Parts: C-alpha cells; structure tokens; sequence
C-alpha cells in the first residue's frame, strides 16, 4: 500500500536499453527515413533483437509477458527518437492485443509464437474509407460458408498494412441493421498471404512518413473458422477490449515526441542570443518552456496512471482516454512552440523540430480522435453519478 | 622536509619526450634538487640532453636490455630501488600513456595514493587537477610520506633544453622480473569524426586549390581536415567534411576555424571541441566568442607561418 | 579455461550535466542518475567475449560503494557476467574512497576467488584517475596490460595490444594478469530485455572492505571543487 | 518497488473522516459563513478534534507527525467543502512549517506543543504593502538590541492575522541595502499579545470571505533572541524552505474546489433539460464535463506527486510549482465553467457555484502567483540543461 512514482530496478534497466537504442540507433537516421519514407527494417529487427517489441506476448508463447506500464516506458523512449519507428513497432501490440485478450490456446501459440521466432509484423484492420470513429459503421461483410468465412470489403489507413504476416480483422457478421453493434461484428485472425487480399500502394501522409500505412481490399477472402476470435457477433467486444492496453502506449508515444520537442527547444534557447541575451533570458521564452515542462510532466503521469490501472486488473477507459486526449493535445502544442523558439531555423527541414509538428498531428486522430476521446471520458464520468 | 624531487624521463629512438621538459618545469616549483631518472636500453644519448637542461641537478642513468619497451613491471622496482638509496619526497612524470601506466603501480608499491594529471601546484602537498571530463576543478591536500603524481604537459612550460649543466651518476640496479615482455609496434591524416585535432577552412580561403595550406598544417598536427557548409557549397571541398548542423558533428581536442565567420549553424557542429582556434580578419566575427584563442589577421600570412613554427618547435 | 573478475564502477551518467556544491566541498551527487562507467562496460564486454570463445569458465562482476552499486552489478549480470559481488561502503566513506582502497579490495578478492584475470576499464569518468588497474596489479604483483585495444590467450600467456601515444604497442604477459579496457577494445552490448530479467535470478554476495582485511583511511583530502573558468604567440599558447 | 496510485489503508481512513466532516458539517453552513464572513470557530475546533489540523507536528511534541502527502489528502477533502474554512486550517501549517523545519526542540516543544494541547491558531507574516512575490523586497526592520531584537514595519494580507497565538515573522535584519537575501533576513516566532503588535480591521475580499485575512503593524515590538529561528540572517533560506511542504497542499486545496465545481455541474446537467434533452445529451456540455474531469485528475496527480517527492527525502521545488501553477489555473477554469453549465442559476447566490468562482481566483495569487510559479519551473527546468 502507498503512492509511489519510482520505477522497479528492472524497469530502469529496460528504460536504459530502450534509451540507449533510441539516442544511438534511431535518432541518427530518423530524418533520413522521414525524408525517403522508407520502412525502417534494420531498426525493427534490432529492436526485436533487443526484446523491445511484442512485449505483451505471454511467457508460454516464448514472450516476456510484460505489463502495459513497461510498454509505455519503453515506447516513450522509442518515440523520443522517432514516432514513425515507434508506431511501426507499436502496430504489433495493436494487432496482437485481441489475440492476447480473446484468443484460444492454439490461436495464441500459432500467431503469437511466430513473432517470438522471427521479426514479423502484424496489423489491426478495422478502419474503412467510410468509417473510422464510428467503428459500428464498418461495412466489410463476413459470411459463413461451411468450415470458413468469406470476407468482402475494403479497409483503410492500416499501419504495417503492407508489411504484416497477419491481421486482426473486424467485419460485419450480421446483415440485420437492427442488430446491436455489440453483437453485429466478428473479429478474425487473417494471414496476409491469403488469396483475395489486395494490399495497396504506400500512403503518403504529412507525418510519421517512414511508417507504413495503406488501404487493403478484401475480395472473397477465405478465413478458416478456427481463426474466429470468440464466436459470431463477438468481435465488437474484442476490438474494444484491446484499447485498454494500447491507448496508454499511444499516449506514451506522444509524450516521447513532446519531450523531444522540449529538449530541442531548450538546447537552442541556451545558444541563440537576441538583443544581447540568450533566449532563456527572455521571460516570454522561459514562460513558454515552463509551460511545456508542465504539460509534459502531467501528460507523462496521466499515461503512467492508465498503464497502472489496467496492470492492476481494473479497467482504465476513463484514465486511458484522459491520457490520449491530453498527450495528443500537448504533443501538438509542444511541437509548434519548439518550432517557434527555434524560429526561422525551426521552419527548416534540416533542423529536427519541423518533423515533430508533422509527426505530431496524427496523435489527435488515430487510435481515437480528440473528439471521441472526450465522449468516452464524458460517458465514463457521467456514469459515476447515475442510478 | 629535506625535499628532493625526481622526474622519470620518457624517451625513444634516442630522443627525449617533450612532455618530460614540461614535467621538469613543474618539478622546480616544489623547490629542491630535481634529479631525473633515464631508464632504458640506449640511455646516455638521451641522458646527455637532460644534462644540458635547465633545473636538473642529477641525471640518474639506468641502462639495461630488460627495459626494452619501458615496461612498468621492470621500472617499478628500479624506481623503488632509487627511492630507498635517496629517499625522495616526490616522484612524478609527464601524464602521457607512459607516465599514466607507470606511476600508479609505483604508488601501490610505496602504498601511497597517487595524483593524476595535475595542472597547477598550490604547494608540495597541494595540487590541482580536473574531474568529470574537465567540468570541475578538484584540489587535493595529499599528506603522504611520498608524493607521486603525473603532470599535464600543456599545463606547464618546457624548461630550456640547454641552460644548466647537470652531473650524471649511474643509477641503482634491479633484477629483471620477466612476467611481461615487449613485442612490437605500429605508428600511424585521420578520418574527421574520430580524430582529436581538426582543422577547418571557411569561405575566406577562396578556393579548393587554396586548401593546400590547411593540409600543409594538418600533417604537422597529424590532423583532420574539415570545412564549413559555405566552403563546401562554393566548390572547394566534398560533402563528407562539412562540420556543422547539416554536417559531421565533431568535438575533438583541437579545432581550428580558418576564415569562418562562425554562424550558429556551424557552432552547433563543434562548440563541444575541447579547444578552439579562430583566425579571421574581421574583428566582429561571431566565431571569436566560442574560440579559446584567435587573431584578427589574414590567414594566408598567419597559417603558412604556423606550419613553419612546427617543422621545428 | 580461466576465471575472470570485472570491476564495475557506478558513476554519474555522462549524459547528466553536472553541478558544483554551493559550499564547494564537491559536486552535487544525490538523486542524480548514475550508471556503469563506460570503460567498465567495455571490460564486462571482453570478459563475456572471452567466455563466448570458451576460454573462460566463469565471470564475476564486482562493485565498491553504497547499495546503489547493486544496480550496476545487475547490468553486468544482464550482459553475461555469471555472478556478483558488492562491497558495501556507506555513502559517507564512499565520498573519501579512491583507487588505492579499491585496488586493495580487488587484490584481496582476486586472490580470495582463485582468479586468473582482472578486468577494469581504462579510467572512471567521475574522478578521471586511471590508477585502480595498475594499482591492483601491483598489490597482486601481477603484470598489467593497460589501455588494451585487443586481447588473446596464447596458453599461459596473454598477447595484449595497447593504445600508446604514437599508435599501438604489443605485449605478452605471464598469466595471472591484469588488463584495463580502452575505448578501442570493443563495442559493449545492450542489456537485452530478456536477460535483464534472467539477471534478476543470478546471485550477488554483498560484503565489507573491513572483512577482506583492508583499511580505508586516506591521507588524501579534497580542499575544494571550484568551477572551470602573430602565430608566434599562438603556437606558444597551444604549448 | 514499482509505481502505485493507491492510498494506504490508514490514509483512506483519514480521507474518510475528512470527507464525512466536509460534507456532513462544512457544506451545510459554508454558504452562511460566506454571506456573513465570520471566522468559522466551531468547525476549526471540530477539525482540530478529528485530527485534521496541525497534521505536520511531529509526535515528539504530541503532534500526529504525518507527511505532506497526508496533509494534501485531508486538505482536498476540506476544500471540496470550503476553501475559506480549509484555508484558515492550512494557515496554521504555514506558520508551523518554518518552525518545524528550522526550530530547535525548545521552540518546537514550546510553540508547536501548545497547538497539540488546544485548538490555537497561528499565522505566517511575510507579505507587506510593498512586496509579496518579491520576498527580498520586504522592509519590516529588525534591529538587534541586546538579548532581543526590535521589530518595526507593516505586514499585510495575513491569514489568521487577527486570530493567532503567534506569528512566523520575517524581517530585514541587515540595513546595508547591498547585502544579499541569503544574509539580510532574520526569521522570528512572535507571541501575538506582545506590546507593539497592532492588528488591523478584517479585510473584505472577493472570496474565501469566512477566512480571516488582515493587516498588522509592529511598533517597537520586542522579540527575544531565544525566538530567532536558525540564527541571525537565515530568514530567507528558512522562509523559502517552508514552500516545498506547503505549496503542494495549496494545490490540493485548488483541486478540492475543482472537484466541487465539477460535481455540482454534473448533478445539474443530469437533471436540467433544454430543447427536450438533459444537458448531458448536448455534445458541447458533455465535452465541457469531460475536459473538466481531465483537468482535475491531472491537477490531483500533480499535487500527489510533489507531496510524495518531499515525503521521499528530496526537494520538490520544480514539482510543487508545476502543481500549484496548474491546479490553480484549472480551478479557475472549472469554476467559471461550472457556473456556465448552471446558466442563470449559476450566477445566483442561492446556488453553490457562484461562490466557487469567487473563491478560486485567490489560488492564482497567494503562495506565489501563477507567473512566479512559472519562473520557478523555468528555472528548475533550464538548470537541468547546463
Ligand atoms: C538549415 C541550415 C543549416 C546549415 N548548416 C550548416 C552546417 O552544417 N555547417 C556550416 O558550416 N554551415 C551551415 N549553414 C550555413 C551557415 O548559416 C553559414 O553559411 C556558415 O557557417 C558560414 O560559412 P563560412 O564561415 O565558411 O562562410 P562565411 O560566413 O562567409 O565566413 C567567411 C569569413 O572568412 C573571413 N575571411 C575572408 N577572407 C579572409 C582572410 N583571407 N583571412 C582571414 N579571414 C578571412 C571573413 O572575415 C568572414 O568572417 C546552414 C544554414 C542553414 C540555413
Ligand atoms: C487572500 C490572501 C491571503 C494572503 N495571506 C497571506 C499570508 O497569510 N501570509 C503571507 O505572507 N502572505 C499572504 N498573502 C500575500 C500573497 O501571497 C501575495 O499577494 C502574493 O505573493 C503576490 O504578491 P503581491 O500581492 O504583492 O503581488 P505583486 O508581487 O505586486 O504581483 C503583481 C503582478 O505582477 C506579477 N509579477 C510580480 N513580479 C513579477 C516578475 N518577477 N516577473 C513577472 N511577473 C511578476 C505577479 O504575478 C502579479 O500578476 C495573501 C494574499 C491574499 C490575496
Ligand atoms: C442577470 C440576468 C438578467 C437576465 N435578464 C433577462 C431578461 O431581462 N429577460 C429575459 O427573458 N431573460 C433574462 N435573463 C435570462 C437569461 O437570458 C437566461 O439565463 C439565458 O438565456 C440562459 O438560459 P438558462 O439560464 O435557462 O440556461 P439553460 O437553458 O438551462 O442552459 C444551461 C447551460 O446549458 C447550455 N445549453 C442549453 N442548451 C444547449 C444546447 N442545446 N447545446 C449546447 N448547450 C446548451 C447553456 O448554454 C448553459 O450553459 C437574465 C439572466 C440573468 C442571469
Ligand atoms: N569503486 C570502484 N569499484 C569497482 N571498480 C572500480 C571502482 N573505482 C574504479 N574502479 C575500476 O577502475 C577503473 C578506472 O578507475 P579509476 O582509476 O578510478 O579511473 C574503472 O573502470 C573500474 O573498472
């Protein structure tokens, strides 16, 4: 019993490795990969060699079986080097989570096991061109036909979308539109080299450019029935359960970037002089740095709180959607100010802050937008007060 | 105390190591017959030079085959064996690899705490050194029966190579120890980033054929050759040499900025060089702030004049 | 098949930006992140690469100071070191601790644990000494291979390449020996996450200098820790 | 170890008592006390009885000897009920802190001891008509004059000023204007019925109206050398040192009122209807509610953190100024927001939120304004990069 904001010595050594790899191996090439938009293979394989990926995978599948808290402290470190590469290797926990929380013993040793053996990627495919936020407007259809299902439709904006061995796939099970969302969807494990599957060209976004993102079209795609997650209609619970353990990690990503923004702006502010003084001697700039420091520290704790709640067996929807909304928001505030403090140089493409502004905007959109986070928080909040 | 001092010479290919003159200077601060031990296989060549040197009462000579490659397992009892016969207060050397290797073993044999790399001397029991990659200055009141320490070379001046004349006695003997043996050697214009001595030219050189003057000197300082982004862009040099924000971040011992205005973007690639030189004719040139040392002067007169103050020294 | 003893020092992480005590007695050294002196990393690395080549039965990691030095031994354990020894000195006497006291501790230990080889880093970045290796080697009366860039066993002899001022001299050493790792020697490995966990199992005997038969009292004392401040003049003011 | 965000079982006990006091005894009379502004003597005594006051006094002196993290717990619960009330209570810890951290055993047994035996009050005298934020600007003079000093000057805005048994006083003991803060100020304990001490009228502020805040002058007030805190000229170090263990708690005060604002506003949105719908069912109001929740949770953690830092041995200065800065600002945002949700009613005295808004402005002013807090954070932050 007792509040503690101090890590286990085990977590310290994790953080130290995560951080050695971030400063040493990611940063020195992170602009290079943002420029070419090439998928960062050597780093993903290194991170996998270091044990920094697939961290949730349980021990009985050759995993480490580690907490949400550990992922978060790790991934804050990777993000600090680059959110493009952090997102890439984060895509794995995303695709894996349903299987970890909803898969049977063969499903688990099959699709989780292989991640333990080579460095393969997986992705989570839910979003479609007509629905992202309104997950319950997914229209990718899935029909039972004997010993298997026939998946037809189109998925958009999928991380590792063209780089994945296999997919978590959520699809509309029931044609009845009166069907409750909670029971209307099935979720699958869907190998990527299945016939019918058409991965699209690389999507060119403003930010996190080296991460792989693309549309996928499913036509008449045969999915073996023993890869259904729990049953028919079950998918929606499954997909929603996942977030508890992944939203904290996305938030932890954002602070990574915010911390980077803060350090870059603080170093420059100690070098650049204007009107005969360092920028830090300009009260407005100190005020700025103070506030950035405030926003980072609270953002950090917030994701730390959400990671602890789920790690404690409790569910964390309230705290996690707090962390994502705030982290997302302050990552952006911090990116622009870092640009601003750097000034003309900050707006230029050989300084490292401009990338952060472009990388940052994503955090107010994927993994649940700033608006739908506030509906989630508002709903959990309101419920605490009603009978 | 009746306080004699003793400098351990360092030397090779019949030549005294410069850092030894710097150590002899520091020795004289303590006040007391600087005796200096020259050990090795072909001593006297070098022992004759020490005799001409300024401040050296005795030149103790220890010639033995066994000292090939000056191993600190041999020279340690050599040094204790003098110390028994003379009872010095002080025993030191230049803080080179030779000096650094030898002296702490001597301490351990004498059972005194030794002091590394001194840069000043408040007195015979009080020395000043640097710690935390030189981010602090620590000061030590050693109280040992024997004071054992090495000396940062460029913290002191080389005393006159000629000047005083000094007696030279045969040193006391040791028995070959033969738990170590020297085998071999290999000696050496570096790659830019790994180096410890960088020269760089800005736009003020005016051409790439003009960079001969910077090589001229970066063979005297067995040194690396970089440039600004404005020297690269003007066609002078290729891209893999640009020091700065878009180029190779460096921070060696010695950085020479030649004709470099010193824009914040170039200072970002090297304000962490330990030591920074600034030759630039404009006096209000941003580069001066960050340079420990510099002159308001034409580089075509000052630089080829420096390569001629290091052909000899 | 040798037994190796690696000395690892808990120092003030180089990436910290250090700050002098107001009362100028020393630097500020509480709550400040620490780590393993980066030369020690290189030393642990060579102990393990030797092991890997099957030229070493065991590797012990050892550390002298407070109880926080245990984090440092756990890192070495994660890197391949087989088992730890912590030599507890309260933060108090830790402050007035230095290579002499350590060398004594290690000399007593290497002897105690029947080891063939003692690995240290070239120097420690806190005190910038470069003495412990040398000094340990003196107290055991073993040969020392300082500033090593390369190492080999040739039986009951070690071939040691070392970094000297002009370049690289090579040596051969009778083989109870003492070698201090130089920058050039190797690239240290990562504490692999799996192995950070595996290292939490492996053992660490925790003892006192008083036991081994070592004093500690020190006729050194720090007076202060302040802060740092024609071409005929210039080559003079480099010299 | 690991991180934990669970209170200890005994802490929950404290919280339980404090919540029950605040909601059963404070809330019912908090509005009358706001209207009248009379000093809440019953509830103080009552807090005193339940052990929710003078929590910092060590058991040494018959105190309960708790940390800052415990004081924060209780203070948030009290403040949820009323920050006027809860301020008057914290007034005593403000006064105590300089003696707690810097007194000798006589000074502690004497002036902290008595607080244990009965519900006496005490006050912190630093602010002056001419200097508040700038503490090195204080002009109140102390001249050494035998085995005692003579105090002259005027302090201002003193919580419990006219309800206290004794004062922490800080005065300019070095007349040479060139002398530093570090050497120029001496800090004293000063018995209130000492001749010379003239206590002013009650001050009339926007908020926390039941709190006693007033001015006080010193005319040749004599103070024994026995009552100097560490020695001549250690006043600054001392006065400063208090803030680490008080600011976290001021921030929990701010969080309490935030929580109250949000609770009132949420109850009302669940029961008020417009355009055929509960206010909850308008996306705007929902978003407001959610944003307020966020702020509170975050503000609370910020204080919980600062407190733990100081209870854990280390300086919490960077952390405590972050918690003060943010809890204070978001308290003001929450309260005006909570008024907004209640609409016309909100602006009305017969409802509870209008009070919250008037109370909450103070939290951007006392104990170091929002701006000063930010200077501190910038300072702490920046020094970590050279
Ligand atoms: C995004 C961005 C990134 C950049 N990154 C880098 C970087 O990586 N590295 C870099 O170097 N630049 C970089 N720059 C450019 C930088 O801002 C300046 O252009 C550069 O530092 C100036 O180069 P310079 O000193 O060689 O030329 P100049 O600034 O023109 O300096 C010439 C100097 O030579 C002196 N001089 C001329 N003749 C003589 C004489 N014969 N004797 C003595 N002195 C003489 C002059 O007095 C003058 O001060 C970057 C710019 C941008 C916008
Ligand atoms: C209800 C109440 C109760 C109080 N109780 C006590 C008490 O019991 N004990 C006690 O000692 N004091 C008490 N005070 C005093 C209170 O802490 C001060 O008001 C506060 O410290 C601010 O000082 P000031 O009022 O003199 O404003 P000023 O210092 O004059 O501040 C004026 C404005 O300028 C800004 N400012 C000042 N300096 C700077 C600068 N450095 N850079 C940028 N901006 C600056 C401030 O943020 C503010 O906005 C109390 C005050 C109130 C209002
Ligand atoms: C000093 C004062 C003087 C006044 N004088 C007059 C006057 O002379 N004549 C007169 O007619 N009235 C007067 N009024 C009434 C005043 O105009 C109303 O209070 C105002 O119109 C707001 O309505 P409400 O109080 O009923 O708030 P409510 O309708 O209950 O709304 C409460 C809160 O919910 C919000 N809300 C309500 N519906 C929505 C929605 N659909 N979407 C998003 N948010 C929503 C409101 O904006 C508000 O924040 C006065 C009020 C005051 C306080
Ligand atoms: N307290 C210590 N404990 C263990 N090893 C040490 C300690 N101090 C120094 N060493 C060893 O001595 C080497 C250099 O130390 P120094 O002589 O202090 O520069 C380090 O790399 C360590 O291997």
């Amino acid at each position: 019993l007792g509040f503690s904001f101090e890590f286990t010595e085990q977590q310290k050594e994790f953080q130290a490795t995560a951080r050695k790899f971030a400063r040493e191996e990611i940063i020195p090439v992170a602009a290079e990969y943002d420029k070419t938009g090439e998928y960062p293979v050597p780093l993903i394989r290194r991170a996998w060699e270091l044990g920094l990926m697939n961290t949730h995978i349980p021990e009985n599948c050759g995993g480490l079986g580690l907490g949400t808290f550990d992922a978060c402290l790790i991934s804050e470190e990777l993000a600090y080097g680059c959110t493009g590469v952090q997102t890439a290797i984060e895509g794995n926990s995303l695709g894996q989570m349903p299987i970890i929380i909803a898969g049977n013993d063969q499903q688990k040793k099959k699709y989780l096991g292989r991640m333990t053996e080579e460095p393969l990627m997986c992705a989570y495919c839910v979003t479609e061109p007509g629905a992202g936020s309104d997950v319950a407007g997914i229209k990718t259809k899935a029909e039972k036909k004997g010993d298997e299902y026939i998946i037809n439709g189109q998925k958009m904006w999928i991380t590792n979308g063209g780089k994945a061995n296999w997919y978590f796939l959520l699809a509309r099970s029931d044609p009845d539109p009166k069907a409750p969302a909670n029971k209307a969807f099935t979720g699958f494990i869907v190998e990527a080299d299945t016939p019918g599957i058409q991965i699209g060209r690389k999507e060119l976004n403003m930010g996190q450019r080296c991460s792989d993102t693309r549309g996928i079209v499913f036509e008449d795609v045969k999915v073996p029935k023993e890869n259904v997650l729990i049953g028919d209609g079950a998918g929606f619970k499954v997909a929603m359960g996942a977030f508890d353990k992944t939203r904290p990690v996305v938030a932890a990503g954002a602070v990574g970037l915010a911390q980077r923004a803060l350090d870059e702006a603080t170093k420059y502010a100690l070098e650049r002089k204007t009107f005969g003084k360092l920028l830090v001697e300009h009260q407005a700039i100190s005020f700025m740095l103070a506030e950035m420091a405030m926003k980072v520290e609270l953002a950090r704790m917030s994701y730390q709180r959400a990671a602890w709640e789920v790690d404690s067996g409790r569910r964390n929807t309230y705290y996690a959607s707090i962390a994502k909304a705030f982290a997302g928001d302050i990552a952006n505030q911090l990116a622009t100010d870092a640009v601003q403090i750097l000034g003309g140089n900050g707006f230029n493409t050989e300084y490292p802050v401009e990338k952060l502004m472009r990388d940052a905007k994503i955090y107010q959109i994927y993994e649940g937008t700033s608006q739908i986070q506030r509906l989630i928080v508002a709903r959990e909040h309101i419920d605490k007060y009603k009978n | 105390r009746f306080q004699s001092t003793l400098v351990i010479a360092e030397h090779a290919n019949d030549s005294l190591a410069p850092i030894t003159l710097n150590t002899i200077t520091a020795a004289t601060r303590l006040g007391g017959e600087v005796s200096c031990l020259v050990a090795g296989t072909k001593c006297d060549k070098v022992a004759q030079d020490l005799c001409k040197v300024a401040g050296i009462a005795k030149v103790l000579v220890a010639q033995h085959d066994v000292y090939k490659g000056l191993l600190p397992e041999e020279l340690t009892p050599l040094i204790l064996a003098t110390q028994k016969q003379f009872n010095y207060t002080h025993i030191c050397a230049g803080a080179s690899a030779f000096g650094k290797n030898l002296l702490p073993r001597v301490a351990a044999k004498l059972e005194v705490a030794p002091i590394s790399d001194i840069i000043a001397i408040k007195s015979p029991d009080t020395f000043v050194r640097t710690i935390y990659a030189g981010n602090a200055l620590c000061t030590v009141k050693c109280d040992e029966k024997v004071k054992v320490f090495s000396v940062r070379g460029t913290s002191f001046d080389a005393a006159a190579t000629s000047g005083g004349s000094a007696s030279s006695e045969k040193a006391s003997s040791t028995s070959p120890v033969e738990i170590s043996e020297w085998l071999d050697q290999k000696l050496t214009r570096p790659e830019l980033t790994g180096a410890k001595v960088v020269v760089s030219g800005g736009r003020g050189l005016k051409s790439g054929e003009n960079f001969k003057l910077l090589y001229d000197l970066a063979d005297q300082l067995h040194a690396a050759v970089g440039a600004s982004r404005a020297a690269v862009d003007a066609g002078f040099v290729p891209n893999d040499m640009q020091v700065g924000q878009t180029g190779k971040i460096v921070a060696p011992e010695l950085y020479i900025a030649v004709g470099i205005s010193g824009a914040i973007q170039h200072l970002a690639g090297m304000k962490d060089s330990k030591t920074i030189v600034a030759i630039n004719k404009d006096p209000e040139a941003p580069i001066f702030q960050v340079a420990d040392y510099g002159i308001v002067a034409d580089l075509f007169k000052v630089v080829p004049e420096m390569t001629e103050i290091l052909k000899k020294k | 098949e040798l037994r190796v003893l690696v000395a690892v020092k808990r120092v003030i992480d180089y990436a910290v930006k250090i700050r002098v005590k107001p009362d100028r007695t020393g630097v500020v050294t509480d709550g400040v992140k620490h780590s393993m002196n980066p030369f020690c990393e290189i030393a642990v690395e060579e102990a393990v690469r030797l092991k890997e080549k099957k030229l070493v039965k065991e590797v012990i990691a050892v550390s002298c100071g407070p109880a926080q030095c245990q984090e440092t031994i756990r890192t070495a354990l994660a890197m391949g070191a087989d088992r730890g020894i912590h030599v507890e000195v309260p933060p108090a006497e830790a402050e007035r601790l230095g290579p002499l006291q350590v060398a004594r501790v290690l000399a007593k230990l290497a002897e105690k644990e029947k080891v063939d080889l003692v690995l240290l880093g070239k120097q420690a970045i806190d005190d910038d000494c470069n003495q412990t290796g040398q000094m340990t080697a003196g107290f055991l009366d073993w040969p020392q291979g300082t500033f090593a860039s390369q190492v080999t066993l040739e039986g009951d002899k070690l071939k040691v390449e070392r970094a000297i001022d002009g370049g690289l001299e090579t040596l051969r050493l009778k083989l109870p020996a003492v070698v201090t790792a130089d920058l050039r020697l190797n690239e240290p490995r990562y504490a692999t996450l799996p192995n950070i966990m595996k290292a939490k199992k492996k053992k660490i005997e925790v003892i006192k200098p008083g036991d081994l038969g070592v004093d500690l009292t020190s006729k050194l004392s720090v007076i202060s820790v302040e802060d740092p401040p024609t071409t005929e003049d210039l080559v003079a003011k480099l010299k």
